[PDB]
């Protein structure tokens, strides 16, 4: 049973309506199921432990028995009259609301009390590493004590109550074994209150540490089910939400990104220059679109973000072409009639809006750093919005210069300030971008081995690629973490892949002389580096031309392997290299024993 | 370390005590008590 | 046996590989050193010439090796050990096992 | 009850003193509460499973019953005489210390044993993905077997014991259903020992996966309470400790950062040059402070860190002004009399200490990379300390050049090596920095919408801004993760904000014609992108001029929403887009069924 | 007991062999141990809660009692005949397979049902932050309701069932206290079904929050045992696997990295130029090895990776030396006879392979960005493999230019395209690299204070240094997180170190006048910044010349302290600064009360 | 796959076995056993 206890308000006959939460002057009795007593007992148990320090310091008020907050009522206990009717409990143990209040504020008040002392006990305890993980190692007690008698700073609490803290301590450190009163010798065994827990944390030499290897697994299992690593290369529309894209604002360096390497950025590849004009704040400036191709951020295929083009440390040659100086650098949109990459001359450019200029010309924004005047780090920045560009077939964001007077000097300059580190930040997660279009769902499998070397590094913050990369990256840490894809152990991961290579290379051999019986020693090893190359750089699985990894099978395969692989690790997964791991722990205890030996001499 | 006597069953400077870690019993109280909503009830 | 106190490593020490990660302040090659020179079909002096330096690297302060060299006399035992002189070698029970040896002086230096 | 068992040492009458931990020749009996038997049973259960492999290989020693390590003593069981008195347990089940040792080293020894086999079983099991997540899919057993008879490398253990591993396997993979002996047909149902657990992990088509959606929530709940996301925009002094700043060493590019964009960096904006001198290692060099403003790291407002100015790949024009070559580049402090930004000429600069020079002039540190000789990557580096600058009102760290002989050539150069990538690393977490002052506590709400675009990116490693950014970043991953702030589901997050916008826009309408009744469809949508823009780039909420996000309400609001939102997710939160998610899983099982079909033909 | 139930197939006498899994027409009865009923009850409990909404909307089908899926069989219940023999259970409660199916698909079907409604209830609930964390704060109900009557968008479900959702709600939000029917007033206490859980999550003013502080500890404990932070500075060979290196592809900028600062990169420091030739694709090009030293990636000491040298934004002076234009930039290997750094002239260079050229000369790859033509972002890229360089003592990877015709113009150019951002990605984790050699195991302690300032930042992706950095980094977040290494609390971490400094400085004082009695106030403070400097920048502990941190003791010491420190935190660790933390929470509730006050007026 | 016979209740090459995954029962053993200090006791 569970929930609050109910009782037949109509008396005797208890039906699915003659019940009612048995409330009263104390609040409502909620049932205390077996396991929920484990907690409140485990919590109180950790407080009772500090008994010797509560009396010493006259705080506290006696040991806290959980049997002081409960009661022994009886009735039907459920979550609702209907279902509570199927849990007739007699003399169960319930805790009334007003009590659920004290057991709370008591464990809270006492928790402070101890939390404090417990902190002093520690700066003194750990102040001599009472924990080794291979074999033993003593340190003659006299010295030890006479030593901490020093180190411990005058405001601890282990100097005001030595054997009032010691008695608390003995129950937390199975290192300190108190000398028995009637034989005046230790005990071999150490009996700290955490008897079992402390036994099951020792780094057992057979397998690393059960508490470790156990969690590193349940931890990975969490992720595997959580983010949705499963279904990682699913071939079908998936809401961007399914990718929980967060804290995702990637930055670049356009005016370098080739147009074909990333759809969201077209260029004005035209013969001559395209000097246009525009009255901005009265003054008339001339946008240039200089000698080179001047790659500009396209506006369509640009998920309403927060574009913030930073222009700093980048050269600013106002020294040579004086034409450049005087011009306030500024991010400006450019609506063109004919599609760009077909826009020849000025009459082609519909209009030009200065979405964000920089007050003060190019001769205050400068700063000489050895001849080559740089740009004082400043951030121009628009706030592009999907629909502010409705209808408008062609429009481009360009972080240019806005020259107040074009001249012969700036005839080979080309004032694109795009060489600066632009940082787009998708401000509306629901919508992603792929191959130049804005969508609401991705098709994972499509984005695999479909980008090129740099059609990946040139991805646009929160676009399929960047999403089908953030995803693999989780799955990449589950294998990297739990599974042993980094040793000659032909693990579950590199194993799922090997079975694909076989089934694959086996049918490609079917029909024709079949002169080559499948290899296997070579297949195991080829798939080992395939699974390994993945854990290594999760990204690669997106680039066209990557051995194994990019065939449709793998990944879809890998994950579902790694999947079941985590759901069976056992507990002693740590047996892997638990030999050198062990031998390394003994190595430490031998060096730490060496320490105790000095504590033992210096302070005799 | 001044002698106490009864407050607690053990004297610190008491006869034949012994600091001596054993890789076998890693000292530990109770920190990870579960209280999260679903798990506490 | 308690892992900390007793450790066991497989594979021969004659092979360079085996010596990776095995550090002991003292080694003892009694009853083996002779069989290794024979097994690795190598000269006795040349063998320990590569073993001693490994023990030094292994981090060894002391060494004890049951080497088989005629330091007292080149005289042999009729049934226990024959000392073939054409090739520095022994014959414990003439045949049962043959293991190369060194000389007191050459091996000493 | 819990803890070690005690018994009346004084006999009969058991008072709060006539007790005593019942120790003896076996150690101390510690009680084995109901739940703690669940673990040791669940641990042993996972070992017994491997019974068929223990006999096959003559290891093991029979099945391990947990009832072999316990006993049936009876007495009072608590943590201390006082509280143990309230837990009279009769014939409880306790495990003695020496036993708590075996149940430990047994589960450890056996755990190794199985951990090994269990690894072989796997490279063979996952080596044919026995796990699908939508509908079924078989693969005629003959083929399957005759297939793995191949792939599996000659050193497995599934080839030496086929149906000795198979029997272990059948209990772990409800995929392999053994053919019943007396009807020689499968069973429809699959009965693996993990009957329930395996049932509750299947990706249930109604809602993603209970095991997933459940954890992704408890996981987020952990963080929410842990780091202290709650109280994220609290308006009142908070110890830096409350922000657990760790692994926090940010790097820049000064000599670019404007002085007003980041208080910790002032500049010598003076008319002419300020050539000073200083005997460093005998030789007399001249610090320049050349033509431009030469931005220098201020020393006050500089949390005793580890400044490490790297100067590499950056230009080094010793080719033109020969004056530059011969000068050993070096980070040097500069104490000025009159405050900088008021320091006109040499007589103003008190002294200049070469805190770290680079041995060998500027013509060995070079390296030609196409005409423009660069700087061989080298790191100069001081270790500034709060108090080494006590009293000293003005002092600045400057990574300049130290020219051995100033000339006309270096009259427009300005040797500030600050254009290099400097990396400050706060070496003393307790102290933070804000607006130019060093403090011990932040006031969160103060740092919101108080920085400018770049008064953020120019923050100083472990300063309020960088702390009130590391914090939002956690809270940003809790929403990004748990809450669905990335779909049209007007989630709890974007909902907490909408209620603020209403209450806000509603009172701004009070008093005056109230010609505009609040919108709502427009408010919901405006707050959706506000909560969304946050998850996106957590930082923004610090920059002055960000719509919604920067009003005092939000955040303080958001978090406390997201807060309660996680504490109610239910379990089936995965119902979100659990339709396409499902349809994608069926998509995979259809492709994986396609695989089994080849395994089924190729290897008949 | 646990597992499926068995019964004596041979009847009466059960011999451990007679027992057989009692299967049948329903599947196999698996035992439902005490705790496993807690879950299925806790799951069903959370569904019954929504009872009022199931009837309202005619879905559901009555309350789900867990006692409808189980049974009361009796027999022996274990994991295998052998061990099941020691668990004779009478009238235990087992759930048959076919049932374990419904309790599953029911909780799944119902879970969807509620997951939906439960989402509507929320957008309305959190839409008025029903959760404060200090003191109270009301908001006159009328207003509140009449308010949400607005905000809530027309497609919720809290408008179609107000007090059908309200009744569900009252059990989840102890904020909404329903007015009692027969006294028509609230209740003071609030009785939500989560009575206890909700009591134990409140931010108790004594210590932050038990649910928080508790997890932040168990969380850290997980890591500490997991990754293997323990043994962090172990002095002995450790398989790279023990470091779970994943998602690890670091990028650089060679042609800058000094050869001695990173073994994996040697340079051709020769007097004149070394123009060689090579027929690549018919056309004959000349590799240059120009004026400067031209640092090239060495091939040995290069873990078979995926080298991808990006050349973008970097200068391309085809404007001056016309010689440069026309030459297709390309990454090329260079096998030399005599070892490099001893290779004088052309006859020395064995051969030169163009492992990856860039189609199209240097005058299409350009792009004018203000005079200085840059490189259109493109990625050349080899796939170096350990053994493809077997035997070959000397061979180097060089991303040079391949000039189609060397001239006088390119006599001081030196076409090394290495100034570009190269990104090596280890494609085979098992093998690491150290000091220039490829290995399979590291020796941690060796890599401490053994690198120089930049012999660290110049590390090669997945090399000991980068591994002994990824490791410290975890341990750095465990302390940063759990332990309070960021306040004057001389924590367990900075305490473990202090004891080393003492024992250390104490013996260095032994022998000789001992004129200086150890300090301690100065030692505590010195070790505090030592432990602090570590949490700060984990890396430092690798660099030669770092105070304290780099002595062999520390770290090996630190961790083992931090270790036991986490295994005792208590629960109320949050007591640290739980004063200002509290005062900040009251600060928020005072501001949130201010909000409710407007909701209370505007919408009267 | 050579016939065994009794060692274990099932032969591998036995009559009518059947590999056949069901999205319903995701295979599973017991990895996440809780042992952390507070939670184990
Ligand atoms: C008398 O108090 C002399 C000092 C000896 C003990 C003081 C505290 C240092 C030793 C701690 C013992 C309890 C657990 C560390
Ligand atoms: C006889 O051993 C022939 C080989 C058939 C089975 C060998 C192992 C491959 C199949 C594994 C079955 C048990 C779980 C995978």
């Amino acid at each position: 049973p569970t929930g609050k206890l109910w009782r037949p308000v109509g008396t005797s006959v208890a039906t699915i309506d003659s019940l009612a939460i048995v409330s009263d002057r104390f609040g409502q009795y909620s049932f205390v199921n077996e396991g929920m007593r484990e907690t409140f007992s485990k919590a109180l148990f950790d407080i009772n432990m500090w008994q010797p320090l509560f009396q010493a310091t006259k705080t506290g008020c006696g040991p806290i028995v959980l049997s002081s907050f409960t009661t022994t009522t009886s009735g039907y206990v459920g979550a609702t009259a209907g279902d509570a009717l199927d849990n007739p409990v007699t003399n169960g143990v319930f805790i009334s609301t007003v009590q659920i209040m004290n057991l709370q504020r008591t464990i809270a008040a006492r928790m402070r009390d101890v939390a404090l002392w417990q902190k002093h006990l520690d700066t003194a305890m750990t102040m001599l590493t009472p924990d080794i993980s291979a074999g033993s190692a003593s340190c003659n007690w006299k010295s030890l004590l006479a030593f901490a008698k020093d180190i411990l700073p005058l405001d601890n609490l282990c100097l005001t109550y030595p054997n009032e803290f010691y008695n608390v301590a003995i129950h937390r450190y199975p290192a300190l074994k108190p000398g028995n009163p009637d034989t005046k010798l230790p005990d071999a065994q150490a009996h700290p209150l955490g008897e079992v827990a402390g036994a099951f944390n020792a780094a057992t030499s057979e397998v690393g540490s059960l508490v470790g290897s156990s969690s590193t697994l349940s931890q990975a299992i969490s992720t595997m089910a959580g983010k949705d690593l499963d279904l990682i290369e699913a071939d079908t529309p998936l809401p961007v939400s399914v990718f929980t894209p967060s804290l995702a604002p990637r930055s670049y360096r356009p005016a370098f990104i080739k147009p074909e390497d990333a759809k969201w950025i077209a260029e004005f590849n035209n013969s001559s220059l395209i000097r246009k004009t525009l009255t901005y704040s009265g003054a008339t400036y001339t946008v240039q679109l200089g000698p080179g191709p001047t790659r500009v951020i396209d506006m369509n295929a640009m998920i309403d973000s927060v574009l913030t083009l930073d222009v700093s440390g980048t050269i600013l040659p106002y020294d040579t072409n004086p034409d450049l100086s005087t011009s306030v650098p500024a991010f400006v949109l450019i609506q063109t009639s004919v599609p760009i990459q077909q826009v020849t001359t000025a009459a082609n450019i519909t209009a030009i809006t200065v979405v964000s200029a920089a007050g003060a010309s190019a001769i205050n924004l400068a700063i000489n750093v050895r001849g080559q005047p740089r740009f004082n780090m400043l951030h121009l920045q628009a706030t592009f919005e999907r629909e502010t560009i409705t209808g408008i077939p062609y429009i481009y964001g360009l972080g240019t210069f806005l020259i107040p007077s074009p001249t012969s000097s700036s005839n080979f300059s080309n004032p694109t300030l795009m060489d600066g580190l632009l940082t787009v930040t998708p401000v509306l997660l629901r919508e992603t971008t792929y191959k130049g279009e804005v969508v609401d769902a991705i098709v994972p499998a499509t984005v695999m081995a479909n980008q090129t070397s740099e059609e990946v590094a040139s991805a646009l913050a929160n676009d399929a690629i960047v999403l089908v990369s953030n995803h693999l990256n989780k799955l990449a840490n589950v294998v990297g973490d739990a599974i042993p894809v980094a040793s000659r152990t032909d693990d579950s991961a590199t194993s799922a892949i090997v079975s694909r290579l076989a089934v694959q290379h086996k049918l490609s051999q079917v029909g024709q002389a079949s002169p080559t019986p499948p290899d296997y020693p070579l297949l195991w090893r080829r798939a080992k580096r395939a699974a390994s190359m993945f854990v290594s750089n999760p990204s690669l699985a997106l680039q066209v031309g990557i051995p194994v990894l990019t065939q449709s099978g793998m990944l879809s395969a890998l994950t579902s392997g790694v999947g079941t692989a985590l759901r069976t690790g056992s507990l002693g997964k740590g047996v892997t290299d638990a030999s050198e791991k062990l031998r390394a722990r003994q190595s430490l205890t031998v060096a730490k024993q060496a320490f105790f030996d000095q504590i033992g001499s210096l302070w005799p | 370390g001044n002698v106490q006597t009864s407050v607690n069953t053990y004297n610190i400077t008491g006869d034949g005590n012994s600091f001596t870690p054993t890789s076998d019993m890693t000292s530990t109280a109770a920190p990870a008590i579960d209280l999260k909503p679903g798990v506490l009830n | 046996f308690d892992p900390a106190l007793t450790a066991y490593v497989q594979g021969d020490y004659s092979t360079a590989a085996f010596w990776n990660g095995i550090r002991c302040d003292s080694a003892t090659a009694i009853f083996t050193i002779g069989a290794a020179a024979a097994a690795a079909g190598t000269d006795l002096i040349a063998f320990v010439q590569q073993l001693i330096p490994r023990i030094v690297a292994a981090g060894g302060t002391r060494m004890w090796l049951q080497l088989n060299t005629p330091l007292y006399e080149v005289s042999s035992l009729p049934d226990l050990i024959e000392i073939d002189l054409r090739d520095h070698v022994y014959r414990f029970n003439g045949g049962e096992r043959v293991e190369p040896y060194a000389d007191p002086v050459p091996l000493q230096q």
